[PDB]
């Protein structure tokens, strides 16, 4: 759960995601 | 989600949308947290003040979409509640204290690339993330800005915000059960989630696992972007609340 099929699982990030950690 | 953006596709595949079976009518969002559960909150299908008390008769689901209009024919998934849960104390005359339900299908879903659930927060995960600076993400079709239906589903990160300045920003009383978040006035940087992305997830990605926990569900707030007010969410944590 939570492993986006076709990110997560493909291994590859999604546009925003960047801010994410980023903001971490 | 006013300011947000295009999602790309299969972004969220634990977004859910509520609709009001006839007329065809989206009423709210909502999230996947397993083939079977649909989490969103109460308000979309109890709020009196505006005479709204919603049977699982007079519902619909749709799964795997991406635009707000058309049928998603090979990725979409259309299946009707079973049974509605709604929080005991839910309070709905004064804060929207407890805005939360529980939406059982009836046929479980099955799923694919484009339908996959959400991970419930656990205390450690709960404990990590949850600081005032880390953005979340909150997805939905809502009003563009406020009185605006959006085509395809929106995307937009927010920054949670410390309780202190979330309870100053409103005569209304906050409780433990519910967080905020949204830039400052002043940061330079807008966004905010809307009426109608309602019952929609605030989730966050862990590092630790690299998946997707859903920490707040769209609740309420004041307007849509306003400057120095912000929106809020129930709080998922402290509700998980037994019913499944
Ligand atoms: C259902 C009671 O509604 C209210 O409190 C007011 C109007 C209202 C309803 C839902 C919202 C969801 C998100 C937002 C927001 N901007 N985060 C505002 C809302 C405002």
């Amino acid at each position: 759960c939570g492993l986006r099929p076709l990110f997560e699982k493909k291994q590859v990030q999604d546009q925003t995601e960047k801010e994410l950690f980023e903001s971490y | 989600i006013v300011e947000g953006q295009d999602a790309e596709v299969g972004l969220s595949p634990w977004q859910v949308m509520l609709f009001r079976k006839s007329p065809q009518e989206l009423l709210c969002g909502a999230s996947l947290i397993s083939d079977r559960w649909v989490l969103t909150a109460a308000h979309c299908l109890l709020y009196p003040p505006w005479d709204k008390n919603f049977t699982v008769d007079d519902l619909l689901v749709r799964i795997g979409k991406h635009s707000r209009t058309r049928y998603e024919r090979k990725v979409e998934k259309i299946s009707m509640l079973d049974k509605i849960y709604i929080h005991p104390r839910y309070n709905w005359k004064e804060n929207l204290d407890r805005d939360i339900a529980l939406l059982k299908l009836k046929r479980p879903i099955e799923l694919s690339d484009y339908i996959h659930p959400v991970c419930l927060p656990d205390k450690q995960t709960a404990a990590k993330l949850l600081h005032a600076g880390f953005k979340g993400r909150v997805t939905g079709w809502g009003n563009r800005r406020e009185t605006v239906q959006p085509s395809v589903l929106q995307v937009v990160n927010l920054p949670l915000v410390e309780r202190p300045v979330c309870k100053a920003s409103t005569r209304i009383r906050i409780t433990d059960n519910m967080f905020c978040a949204g830039y400052k006035p002043g940061e330079g940087k807008r966004g905010d989630a809307c009426e109608g992305d309602s019952g929609g997830p605030f989730v966050m990605k862990s590092p630790y696992n690299n998946r997707w926990y859903q920490m707040g569900i769209v609740s309420w707030g004041e307007g849509c972007d306003r400057d120095g007010k912000y929106g809020f969410y129930t709080h998922v944590f402290r509700l998980k609340w037994k019913v499944i």
